[PDB]
């Protein structure tokens, strides 16, 4: 069974500098596709980042195009995200996937990971 | 390994009849929770699949289901590989949403070289089906890479509008349907043609009025029309896009055969070891399944299949089941799938309700009888569109259908897919 196991906390101060890691285990890591994902109370999902099998490829989204970058540890499976300069409209729960953003998922969300920014 | 469309020698599919459920369906769409519930709804499915590489799109309202408002439509495309316990699964590798969602209308996806163009028509007067009287007639097609790389601009993402159209006789086209076909250099797209009821040549006396004592000889003719005094009549067929001179945006519509000609409704034309299937979903009177192999495309020639134990339902004017002209229009869109030719068996989610719309019911049907039938949630759980397409992983055939359903801690109907895989073996 897949097994994810996100990370990393909130209340942070905005503005900051926070780092989202989410570890799995099953699947072989090596040739796959990653992607996080974020919803806030209120609101639906959203696509945060994207990465390919070879860190070839990387994709992001339109408000958080320039703020963080994806990357990859294939050797010791991990997925990490270091967010830089986030704002109050970020504070969402984040998520790990193999998808992009679709509606998709092969996998049931384990425990998912809460990032506060206010104050 | 990897995912190929129907071609060799596969492995022998069960043949008998049987009530041992052999079907083991596996739900690929797990969604997260809707904590925080609100008056969401997605409708508008679509799900194209060809050489392992997929597509998807849906329009989620805020509201009424029906008449609502729009906010989003998701329209990506993404390949098709094994999740690892030897189990295919639709992978999203790449995603486009437009910007003014209450735009896009009724797409129609395409498989090609190393990209997947998805025709959609645009309108500014709401649904076109609904308001066609006033409709412009503007076509805007879209191309989505199947592997995007980094930093093309130009091949992840490109949108043209369609300027020529080589329409014969009508007065507007549209492309309506989930998906088509290739033919190495030429992309086809399911339509339907928009015809003036004054200017059509029918003669009213071909209904087949054999045996429907109750009914009125008319009702062939006025059956052809969304409604009895409507100002367009419908007509199914095809569009021609041959891509091969990129000089100027050609749309040819390929109107369909008079053999068994019913009111406009969406159709999708798929391939199956080597021959192009084709099927027409009815919502008229004649509320049989329409089935086919086109042996024909620039004329377009069907052959039909006289399949009398599949239908769709309805309303209490034309139920299921029904083989008498009735002016009425409403159904489902139920397609199916080409398994196998030889013995000619096909595969699809069809409804089993006689004036209803509940209990998705996945079966296989040969010509005249159901070989192995499984469900897929209980007997009161609500769908409206079903779209179901097969593949094969490495030595067997695979399914995976798009059924809408009504979740239980959702209360919105999402569309979820399933994966169901044709046993070897009969009982
Ligand atoms: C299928 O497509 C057709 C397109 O052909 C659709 O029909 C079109 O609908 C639009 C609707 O916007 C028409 O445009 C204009 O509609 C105006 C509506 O007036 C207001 O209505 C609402 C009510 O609020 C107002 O109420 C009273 C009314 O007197 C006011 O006193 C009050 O102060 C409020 O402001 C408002 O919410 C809304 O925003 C509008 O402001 C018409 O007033 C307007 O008339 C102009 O055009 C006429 C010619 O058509 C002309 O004679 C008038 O003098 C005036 O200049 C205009 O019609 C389109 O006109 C209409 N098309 C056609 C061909 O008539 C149809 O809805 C669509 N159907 C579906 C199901 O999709
Ligand atoms: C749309 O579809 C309708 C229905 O099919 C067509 O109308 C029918 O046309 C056929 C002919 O193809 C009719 O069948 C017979 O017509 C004969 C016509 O009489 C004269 O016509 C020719 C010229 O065509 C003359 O040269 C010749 O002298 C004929 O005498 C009738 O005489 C026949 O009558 C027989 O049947 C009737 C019952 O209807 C009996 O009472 C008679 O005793 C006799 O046995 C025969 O009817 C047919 O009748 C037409 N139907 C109707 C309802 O009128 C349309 O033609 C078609 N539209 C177009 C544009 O073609
Ligand atoms: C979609 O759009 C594409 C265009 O992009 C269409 O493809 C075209 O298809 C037509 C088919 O008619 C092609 O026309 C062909 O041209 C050939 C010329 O090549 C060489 O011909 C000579 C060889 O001798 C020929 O002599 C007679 C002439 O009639 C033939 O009968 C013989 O069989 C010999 O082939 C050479 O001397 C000459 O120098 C040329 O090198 C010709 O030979 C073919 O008979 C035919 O006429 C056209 O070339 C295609 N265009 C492209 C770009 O490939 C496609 O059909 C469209 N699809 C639709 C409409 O569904
Ligand atoms: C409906 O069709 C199904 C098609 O797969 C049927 O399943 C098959 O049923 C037959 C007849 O019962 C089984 O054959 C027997 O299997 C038993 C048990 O096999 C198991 O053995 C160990 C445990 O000892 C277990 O770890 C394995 O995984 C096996 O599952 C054997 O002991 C017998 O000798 C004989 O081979 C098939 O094994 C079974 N298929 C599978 C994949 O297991 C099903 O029975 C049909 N149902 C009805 C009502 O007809
Ligand atoms: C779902 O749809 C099915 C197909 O449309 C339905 O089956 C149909 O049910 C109707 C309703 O009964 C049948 O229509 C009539 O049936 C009666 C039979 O009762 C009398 O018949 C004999 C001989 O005439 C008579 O002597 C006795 O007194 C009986 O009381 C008759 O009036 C007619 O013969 C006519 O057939 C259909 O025949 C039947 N069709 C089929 C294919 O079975 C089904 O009932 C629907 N179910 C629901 C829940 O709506």
């Amino acid at each position: 069974e897949v097994q994810l196991v996100e990370s990393g906390g909130g209340l942070v101060q905005p503005g900051g500098s926070l780092r989202l890691s989410c570890a799995a285990s099953g699947f072989t890591f090596s040739s796959y596709a990653m992607s996080w994902v974020r919803q806030a109370p209120g609101k639906g999902l959203e696509w945060v980042s994207y990465i390919s099998s070879s860190s070839s490829y990387t994709n992001y989204a339109d408000s958080v195009k320039g703020r963080f970058t994806i990357s990859r540890d294939n050797s010791k499976n991990t997925l990490y995200l270091q967010m830089n300069s986030l704002r109050a409209e970020d504070t969402a729960s984040y998520y790990c996937a193999r998808g992009l953003a679709g509606v998709w998922g092969i996998d049931v969300w384990g425990q998912g990971t809460l990032v506060t920014v206010s104050s | 390994e990897g995912v190929s469309n129907l071609v060799g020698l596969p492995n022998n599919i069960c043949l008998q009849k049987t009530s041992n459920q052999i079907l083991k369906p596996k739900l690929i769409s797990y969604t997260l929770p809707v904590v925080g519930q609100s008056g969401t709804c997605i409708t508008d499915p679509l799900l194209a699949m060809d050489e392992g590489y997929f597509a998807y799109s849906h329009l989620e309202k805020i509201g009424s289901c029906s008449r609502g408002v729009s906010k989003q439509r998701i329209i990506g495309v993404g390949e098709v590989l094994d999740r690892g316990d030897e189990v295919p699964s639709l992978f999203m590798t790449n995603v486009w949403t437009p910007s003014n969602p209450n735009t896009v209308y009724h797409c129609s996806a395409v498989y090609n070289n190393e990209f997947y163009y998805v025709l959609c028509a645009v309108s500014v007067v709401g649904d076109p089906i609904l308001n066609s009287t006033y409709w412009s007639g503007s076509l805007m097609m879209t191309r989505l890479a199947v592997k995007p790389k980094n930093n093309g601009e130009s091949y992840n993402q490109h949108q043209f509008a369609l300027r020529n159209i080589e329409k014969g006789k009508y007065d507007k086209v549209m492309p309506y349907g989930p998906s088509g076909i290739k033919q190495g250099d030429t992309l086809y797209f399911p339509a339907v043609g928009f015809l003036v009821r004054t200017e059509f040549t029918y003669n009213d006396s071909n209904c087949p009025i054999a045996e429907c004592q109750y009914s009125k000889p008319e009702n062939c003719r006025l059956s052809m029309g969304i409604r009895p005094n409507s100002h367009y009549i419908l007509r199914s067929g095809l569009l021609k896009y041959n891509l091969s001179d990129e000089e100027n945006s050609k749309i040819v519509f390929i109107e369909i055969s008079d053999q068994r000609l019913s009111i406009g409704s969406p159709s999708k034309i798929y391939d199956s070891l080597g021959q192009p299937v084709f099927y027409q979903a009815s919502f008229s009177w004649d509320t049989m399944i329409k089935f086919g192999d086109v042996q024909t495309v620039n004329p377009l020639v069907v052959n039909w299949r006289d399949n009398t134990v599949i239908s769709r339902p309805g309303q209490s004017q034309c139920p299921r089941f029904n083989k008498c002209p009735e002016v009425c229009w409403e159904g489902v869109y139920n397609d199916a799938f080409l398994i196998d030719r030889i013995n000619w068996i096909s595969a699809g989610v069809f409804l089993d309700s006689n004036q209803t719309a509940e209990n998705p019911v996945f079966t296989v049907f040969k010509d005249n009888e159901v070989l192995y039938r499984a469900q897929l949630a209980s007997e009161d759980t609500n769908a409206q569109k079903t779209i179901t397409n097969c593949f094969l992983l490495k030595n067997k055939i695979w399914c995976i259908s798009l059924v809408e359903i009504y979740d239980t801690g959702d209360n919105v109907i999402r569309p979820k897919l399933f994966a169901v895989k044709i046993p070897e073996q009969c009982t």
